[PDB]
C-alpha cells in the first residue's frame, strides 16, 4: 500500500485488461465504484478490502475510509495525471467547466480518454488530489466530459 | 476473476503542463446509481 497512482487489471487464464485505476493514499486505496463494482482488490500477495463506498458518488476505499480531502476551488486550473491502458502517467492541464445540477455545481473536465483511464487523479497546483476522472457524459460531438468526482474525508 | 492493482507512478503535478480542453457549462442529473444525464 505504498502511496501513489496505480493500474486497477482483470485477468483470467489469458492476458489482463485495465479496467481503471486509483490513489493510494494514508494506506486507503481510492478509486470509483464502476471500475471494480466494490469487489475485493489483490495487491502483490495481500487482499484489499472494501471499506467505504457510494454508489451515487461512484466511488470506493479500500482498508480505510476515504482519504481524500482537496476540493477545486472553484477557480484555477487543474491537472488530470491520466494513467491510459498501456501508457505511462501524464500530466494534462485544463481549466475545468461545469456540470450545474440541482443539487450545486460539481466542477467537470473536457478530457477523453479510454474507459480504463477510469479513477485517474485529478490534481491541484500542490499536488493534491481534488478527485478522480471517469464518471460524466457524452456530449452532441460524441466528446466526453468528466465530472471532477471527490469523496468525504469523515 | 483476478483483480489486482499495480503501482503506475508517482502524483506529482507537471509544472509548464500541455494544457487543453474547453469549459463546458452543462446541465445535468445524478441518479440514485450514480448516472449523469444531460437534462
Ligand atoms: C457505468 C460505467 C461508466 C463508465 C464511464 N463512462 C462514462 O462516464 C460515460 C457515461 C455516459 C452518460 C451516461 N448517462 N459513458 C460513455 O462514454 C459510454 C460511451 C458512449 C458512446 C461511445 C462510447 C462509449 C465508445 N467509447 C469508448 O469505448 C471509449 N471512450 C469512452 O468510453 C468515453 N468517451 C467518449 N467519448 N464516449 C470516456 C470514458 C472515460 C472513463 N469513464 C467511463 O468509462
Amino acid at each position: 500500500t505504498t502511496d501513489g497512482v496505480y493500474r486497477v487489471m482483470t485477468r483470467r487464464l489469458l492476458g489482463s485488461t485495465q479496467v481503471g485505476v486509483g490513489v493510494m493514499q494514508e494506506g486507503v486505496f481510492h478509486t470509483m465504484w464502476h471500475v471494480t463494482k466494490g469487489a475485493a482488490l489483490r495487491s502483490g500477495e495481500g487482499r484489499l478490502d472494501p471499506y467505504w463506498g457510494d454508489v451515487k458518488q461512484d466511488l470506493v476505499s479500500y482498508c480505510g475510509p476515504w482519504k481524500l480531502d482537496a476540493a477545486w476551488d472553484g477557480l484555477s486550473e487543474v491537472q488530470l495525471l491520466a494513467v491510459p491502458p498501456g501508457e505511462r502517467a501524464k500530466n494534462i492541464q485544463t481549466l475545468p467547466g461545469i456540470f450545474k445540477t440541482k443539487d450545486g455545481d460539481i466542477g467537470a473536465v473536457a478530457l477523453d480518454y479510454p474507459a480504463g483511464t477510469s479513477g485517474s487523479p485529478i490534481l491541484d497546483k500542490c499536488g493534491r488530489v481534488i478527485g478522480l476522472y471517469g464518471n460524466g457524459v457524452v456530449i452532441k460531438n460524441g466528446s466526453y466530459v468528466s465530472a471532477i468526482t471527490q469523496g468525504k474525508r469523515e | 476473476v483476478d483483480m489486482y492493482i499495480e503501482r503506475a507512478g508517482d502524483i506529482t503535478w507537471e509544472k509548464d503542463a500541455e494544457v487543453t480542453g474547453n469549459s463546458p457549462r452543462l446541465d445535468v442529473a445524478l441518479d440514485e446509481s450514480g448516472d449523469f444525464s444531460l437534462v
